[PDB]
RNA sequence: AAACUCCAGUUGACACAAAAUAGACUACGAAAGUGGCUUUAACAUAUCUGAACACACAAUAGCUAAGACCCAAACUGGGAUUAGAUACCCCACUAUGCUUAGCCCUAAACCUCAACAGUUAAAUCAACAAAACUGCUCGCCAGAACACUACGAGCCACAGCUUAAAACUCAAA
């Protein structure tokens, strides 16, 4: 487990190496793109989000990934495939978003049940109308006795 | 007092004013300003500073350790050669 | 003689003045009636009570003024109706008063079983038999279950030990019917050791009977008066004047804690007595209100001096909150 | 050519220019995050103020003052400001770590202003006065 | 909300306050302590041990007097929150933190490891902490609670500190 900590902060650790040297690429280098997290299981990958700007960041990254798990076999060199995970935000909101702009609108009190305690309370109208524990370890045993008795 | 326009200043290149505020970001944390200055909101008695700091020396130097061991005992991990004994 | 707790005080936020309409919910034995009509007399002031006896005192008070004062009696849940009909349907109420507990007249009687000090028939109904069939207290502790005792003394008297007096009540009664208030005190004050009649002080600090919880409890739930004061807190709002003055009187936690959040207009599901590191907390688990309708006269509740506390001890956690229609 | 982040040095001449005004002369966005508030300045080269912008100036009061969504508005609003005063490119000085440190560069941007170079003037006390007591929440 | 509205932002001038990064260093000092710069003075002992009281120190808080006062801040006032008071939150502000000269002499003053010398071989060793020991010296302890108490004595201390009991009670702690 914390070892699995170590491997996933060790991973962190050389995937933003990578981002920031501009000897892995050219389109990388100038993303500057930056890591939220990391965690490996398959990696999953969790990069900050700034539309059209991220949609490129999204598409160079998934094209560079093959190049990007190449360069991480050089170093750690059993490196499971890298899956890079969008953070904007909650995604949630913003697939919503984008689906409703997409999408077609057409034209434009006591803390009791008081009520049963009544009625059961008509209904009674109308019908009408500590010792001492012996400590465990004190109990006697009369196997030796009867042991002794033959 | 100082010259300004030299200390913390980042050039925007060609427009990319979102990677210039990256890149001033990043320098700032990697100095240290940025906890500097979400530490220093709020005084940080004594003796909770020296604890801080010695929990995260060795913190550290843990996963320093942790980390070449790691890496020492990863180099084992390839096919068996000797599989079926 | 117990006089009306910081009666002048009422008066003073009420400010009755000629031909306006004030409207007493709880007329009661009407001191603060009396001390509003002293102020002034060409006011219509209408005395709405749940106790035959207090509509008696209010039919005396109309042989003494013959239409200036105008008696009612009714259920807050029927005051809505009772005024509509009576010529008050579009409200313009220019004040209202809400006192609360109970009448002197009430608790003195020992025949309506008020008080544990005074035997009598376990009855504890503000009604004096107006409906017949609304339940007596002495046929809701026969009646109900263990876990809807505890239930009820634990959230309607704030008592610690529901689990305990609940079940010594429930023992009691398998035996014979509980039917004397004077019996129940004995019952419950044999849930506890016998030195232990007493331990249980006032907030004056001074000792009371360990019963007095439950039957302040059991009145209330005979009466159902957290939701019938909630319904007539409703209804004044309905049938307030706008600008007009309400002044409430609470005599425990409950009642102003439903006043209070009434006229802050607060949640009353939320959690009860919240500190500023809960609040803080609530709002950061829920990080990932309805517009004001009132002007408090008075930001801060206002208590009896301890003269008065001298004078009448009842009246001590009597808080007064007087606020203005908007 | 070769782009460096590092800006121009005042008296040594630069070929870099921006609408035939050199670095020392570009306007200044002077830009305030504070936990509770947001507030905007552009000021010419010789400090005289052009345009000035706030959350509160904008509406918004009391915790809606905080969200980054008003600081963008302040923006915007300064931006159209100082471009009505012909600012057109500015030097962003940003101080404190506010929600809006950022949104309010947006709101810049969407006002129609041109940033050119990004400056952090946070004031960090060099072991200076003492901060008030931790909040016991 | 209150508060402020000669309030805020920019620029300039501007401290008897506090000493980012270095410091991922582990140094100095007897301990407490000491992390901006410079300068002066300066870090005892060529055998160890050696004091509740002698000699000299001793964080923070505190007292006395005179200054300084950015900021922080018990207390207090106000605002919120609360059924309500207080507290937690916000604001203002004082003693106080600072300087000078005295006093007080306390700490989870803790590496909870007395000082000095030696050993790593035996059995390594109740457990845990921090590998186990030996020689030597000083200090200290002899069931729990009563008790960092009472009395006595000493002290610049006067709601104080140091030393420190007994009776009743329990079979545990
Ligand atoms: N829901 C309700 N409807 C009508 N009257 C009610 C009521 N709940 C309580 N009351 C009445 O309100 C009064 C409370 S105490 C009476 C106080 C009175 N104002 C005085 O002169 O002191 C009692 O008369 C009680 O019976
Ligand atoms: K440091
Ligand atoms: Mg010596
Ligand atoms: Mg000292
Ligand atoms: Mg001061
Ligand atoms: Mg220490
Ligand atoms: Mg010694």
């Amino acid at each position: 487990h914390a070892r699995l900590r170590a491997l996933n902060g060790l991973l962190y650790k050389a995937l933003t190496d990578l981002l920031c040297t501009p000897e892995v690429s050219q389109e990388l280098y100038d993303l500057n793109v930056e890591l939220s997290k990391v965690s490996l299981t398959a990696c999953r990958a969790y990069w900050k989000t700034t539309a059209e700007q991220n949609a490129h960041m999204e598409a160079v990254l998934q094209r560079s990934a093959a190049h990007m798990r190449h360069l991480l076999m050089s170093q750690l060199r059993n490196v499971p495939p890298i899956v890079f995970v969008q953070d904007k935000g909650n995604a949630a909101l913003a697939e919503l978003d984008q689906l409703l702009a997409v999408a077609d609108f057409g034209p434009r009190l006591c803390g009791i049940d008081h009520e049963a305690l009544n009625k059961q309370i008509m209904e009674y109208k109308r019908r009408k109308d500590g010792r001492k524990r012996a400590k465990p370890r004190l109990e006697q045993d009369s196997s030796l006795k009867s042991y002794l008795s033959g | 007092k100082h010259l300004k326009f030299i200390a913390r200043t980042v050039m925007v290149q060609e427009g990319n004013v979102e990677s210039a505020y990256r890149t001033l970001n990043r320098i700032l944390t990697m100095d240290g300003l940025i906890e500097d200055i979400k530490h220093r909101r709020y005084y940080e008695k004594p003796c909770r500073r020296r604890q801080r700091e010695s929990y995260e020396r060795c913190r550290r130097i843990y996963n320093m350790e942790m980390a070449r061991k790691i890496n020492f005992l990863m180099r084992k991990n390839r096919a068996d050669p000797w599989q079926g004994c | 003689l117990h006089i009306p707790v910081m009666v002048d005080e009422v008066v003073h936020c009420l400010s009755p003045q000629k031909g306006q309409i004030f409207l007493d919910m709880t007329f009661g034995s009407g001191g603060h009636t009396k001390a509003i009509l002293q102020k002034e007399s060409d006011i219509v002031l209408y005395a709405l009570d749940r106790d035959p006896t207090a509509y008696a005192l209010a039919e005396h008070l109309s042989e003494l003024y013959p239409k200036q004062i105008r008696a009612m009696l009714g259920q807050f849940s029927q005051a809505e109706a009772l005024l509509m009909k009576a010529g008050v349907q579009p409200g313009t109420f220019d004040g209202v008063l809400m006192d609360l507990g109970c009448s002197s007249m009430q608790l003195d009687t020992p025949e309506r079983g008020f008080s544990l000090r005074k035997d009598g028939p376990l009855d504890m109904r503000m009604d004096g038999g107006r409906y017949p069939d609304m339940p007596t207290a002495a046929d809701v502790v026969n009646a109900l279950d263990q876990q809807a005792l505890a239930s009820i003394l634990r959230t309607y008297g704030e008592e610690k030990h529901a689990k305990k007096i609940a079940s010594a009540i429930v023992q009691a009664r398998s035996i014979y019917p509980i039917t004397r208030t004077q019996q129940l005190a004995s019952i419950v004050a044999g849930a506890f050791p016998p030195s232990a009649i007493y331990t249980r002080k006032d907030l004056l600090q001074r000792s009371t009977h360990i019963a007095t919880k439950t039957f302040q409890a059991l009145r209330i739930f005979v009466n159902n008066e957290l939701n019938e004061l909630y319904t007539g807190l409703k209804t004044a709002q309905k049938f307030l004047r706008p600008g007009g003055r309400l002044v409430a009187l609470s005599f425990h936690s409950l009642e102003d804690r439903i006043v209070k959040r009434f006229l802050l207009g607060i949640s009353m599901t939320e959690r009860f007595n919240l500190s500023v590191r809960q609040q803080v907390m609530k709002t950061s688990q829920l990080g990932s209100r309805a517009p004001l309708m009132w002007e408090l006269i008075h930001k801060k509740v206002l208590s009896p001096q301890d003269q008065d506390v001298q004078d009448n001890p009842r009246g001590r956690s009597a808080k007064l909150r007087a606020a203005i229609k908007l | 050519t070769k782009f460096s982040i590092y800006p121009p040095i005042p008296g040594e001449e630069s070929s870099l220019r921006w609408a035939g005004k050199k670095f020392e002369e570009i306007p200044i966005a002077h830009i305030k995050a504070s936990h509770n508030n947001t507030q905007i300045q552009v000021v010419s080269a010789s400090n005289e103020p052009l345009a000035f912008a706030s959350c509160g100036t904008e509406g918004f009061r009391n915790a809606k003052k905080g969200t980054g969504i008003a600081a963008q508005t302040a923006g915007i609003a300064a931006a159209a400001r100082a471009k009505q005063k012909g600012v057109i490119h500015i030097r962003v000085v940003v101080k404190g770590l506010g929600p809006g440190r950022l949104s309010a560069m947006h709101g810049l941007i969407m006002g129609g202003l041109e940033v050119i170079s990004i400056t952090d003037n946070t004031p960090i006390p060099h072991n200076g006065c003492r901060p008030r007591k931790a909040r016991k929440l």
